[PDB]
């Protein structure tokens, strides 16, 4: 029976993922990252200690979201006595975030945390944002308690007010005003407030973070945005780039005004165009046009082949070892099929069978 | 009993952070290991 | 070199640098929150 609990549970994590609907999900984003460096960040419930642990966590989370979002922008603010400071402006160079993230790990946290400075200066920081972007704060709250000189509930009226989006990750317990937060913010879900169990379940909520969000159905905000996509130069000479007025040997040539720039994708610093390559709209694409999930196929009916159709493994010889496609009615081993769906976004099967 | 207070202001906080600094140093010359333990 | 000799208008040159102004007084604009300020003094003859 202890095989057939692990299948059982395998099947139960399953059944949340036989329910993929291609939901209409925001690819530009807007992310805010609010960590917690107060007091009751030196406990050592995670070690070393939740700073440490939550920082080094901020770090991957950066590096994952950039590589999965490439056309998004992210801030991160700090809550440090009572008041918010800001380490990051919005930018799309994940390089800076992840050095103010490193700046911080050295400081230690103090003083009492502040939803209310922090929020507040969401707010602004998101306000010279596009319509056509998601705004969005992950805050990863800590404490218990919030002291704050005003009236939340004002702020978060005013959040709704600018169709800013909030997700709070805890640490001990339910707080009434990050759930009234949470909830009053995100349409009414209440699947927003997540808090933590252990060091494993922390690494599986940064993750889950970096996804889009889908978006409701009446926030509606279509538009065509004008994008760019430059041609890379190689010059024998070093040259001025336009963007840090530094000498680089290469860069990318804009097609608007012929200014060079020095990474991609950022925003021109003189014709304010947005400059991406094909490859960067290419990574979402398995966010409009989900894979199907494959369904377990009963060992009552008789299969096709004896090995997998992709990797041409034999399959295991109870329950029947194989799962396949509806479209194209191919049968998979167990390893294909958690590749196919996480680090592939087609099915073997689908795009072998000709039409 | 005698109440004596001291304000903080901003360049002493500065200065009491290089005072702790200092006295760090001061300690941690006087508790180096000898040679003889060393190698 | 932009606005002293070049001859920028000052509010030209501030039109696209509004974060930097914003981020910059948010800085001062905050204050911390309501707080028992006698009970934490604590006098620790002298
Ligand atoms: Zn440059
Ligand atoms: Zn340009
Ligand atoms: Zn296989
Ligand atoms: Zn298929």
């Amino acid at each position: 029976a202890s095989l057939v609990a692990s299948i059982v549970e395998a099947r139960k994590k399953r059944t949340a993922k036989k329910n993929i609907t291609p939901y209409q999900r925001g690819i530009i984003r807007s992310l805010i990252l609010t960590l917690d460096c107060s007091e009751a960040m030196l406990e050592k419930d995670l070690r070393p200690n939740r700073h440490a642990m939550i920082i080094q966590y901020a770090i991957d989370f950066v590096h994952e979201f950039f590589d999965q979002n490439p056309i998004s922008q992210m801030g991160i603010i700090i809550m440090r006595n009572g008041l918010a400071q800001l380490v990051s402006q919005v930018s799309g160079n994940p390089q800076d975030h992840i050095d103010a993230l490193k700046s911080i790990r050295k400081q230690e946290p103090k003083g009492n945390p502040s939803l209310q400075n922090a929020l507040e200066m969401a707010r602004g920081l998101l306000l010279p944002v596009p319509a056509h972007c998601t705004r969005e704060v992950l805050i990863v709250f800590g404490s218990l308690s919030t002291t704050d000189p005003g009236d939340i509930h004002q702020t978060i009226d005013s959040l709704v007010s600018e169709k800013i989006r909030v997700k709070v990750l805890g640490l001990s317990a339910q707080v009434a005003i990050c759930k009234e937060l949470c909830k009053a913010t995100n349409y009414g879900d209440e699947s927003f407030y997540k808090i933590l169990l252990d060091e494993t379940h922390l690494k599986e909520l940064f993750n889950e973070a970096v996804t889009p969000l889908p978006v409701n159905k009446i926030n509606k905000g279509f538009t065509l945005v004008k994008m760019g996509f430059p041609t890379r130069i190689f010059e024998d000479t070093p040259t001025f780039c336009s963007c840090h007025s530094k000498l680089v040997y290469g860069g990318y040539f804009c097609p608007n005004c012929h200014s060079k720039v020095c990474s991609l994708p950022t925003v021109c610093p003189c014709c304010d165009l947005m400059l991406i390559l094909s490859t960067h709209l290419a990574r979402s694409y398995h966010h409009l046009m989900p894979l199907k999930t494959f369904a377990e196929v009963p060992t009552t009916e008789k299969f096709r082949s004896e090995d997998c159709f992709s990797c041409q493994s034999r399959f295991p010889i109870l329950t029947s070892s194989r799962y396949r496609c509806e479209d194209c009615k191919q049968e998979f081993c167990v390893d294909c099929d958690v590749f196919i769906h996480e680090i592939l976004h087609n099915c073997p099967g689908c795009e072998s069978k000709p039409v | 009993a005698t109440l004596h207070i001291n304000i903080t202001t901003a360049s002493d906080e500065v200065a009491q952070r290089e005072l702790q600094e200092r006295q760090a140093e001061e300690k941690r010359k006087q508790n180096a290991v000898p040679e003889w333990h060393k190698q | 070199e932009t606005v002293i000799n070049a001859g920028l208008p000052p509010s030209e040159f501030w039109s696209t640098r509004i974060p930097l102004l914003r981020a910059f007084a948010l800085s001062t604009s905050q204050k911390v929150g309501p707080y028992n300020v006698l009970s934490t003094i604590k006098p620790v003859n002298k």
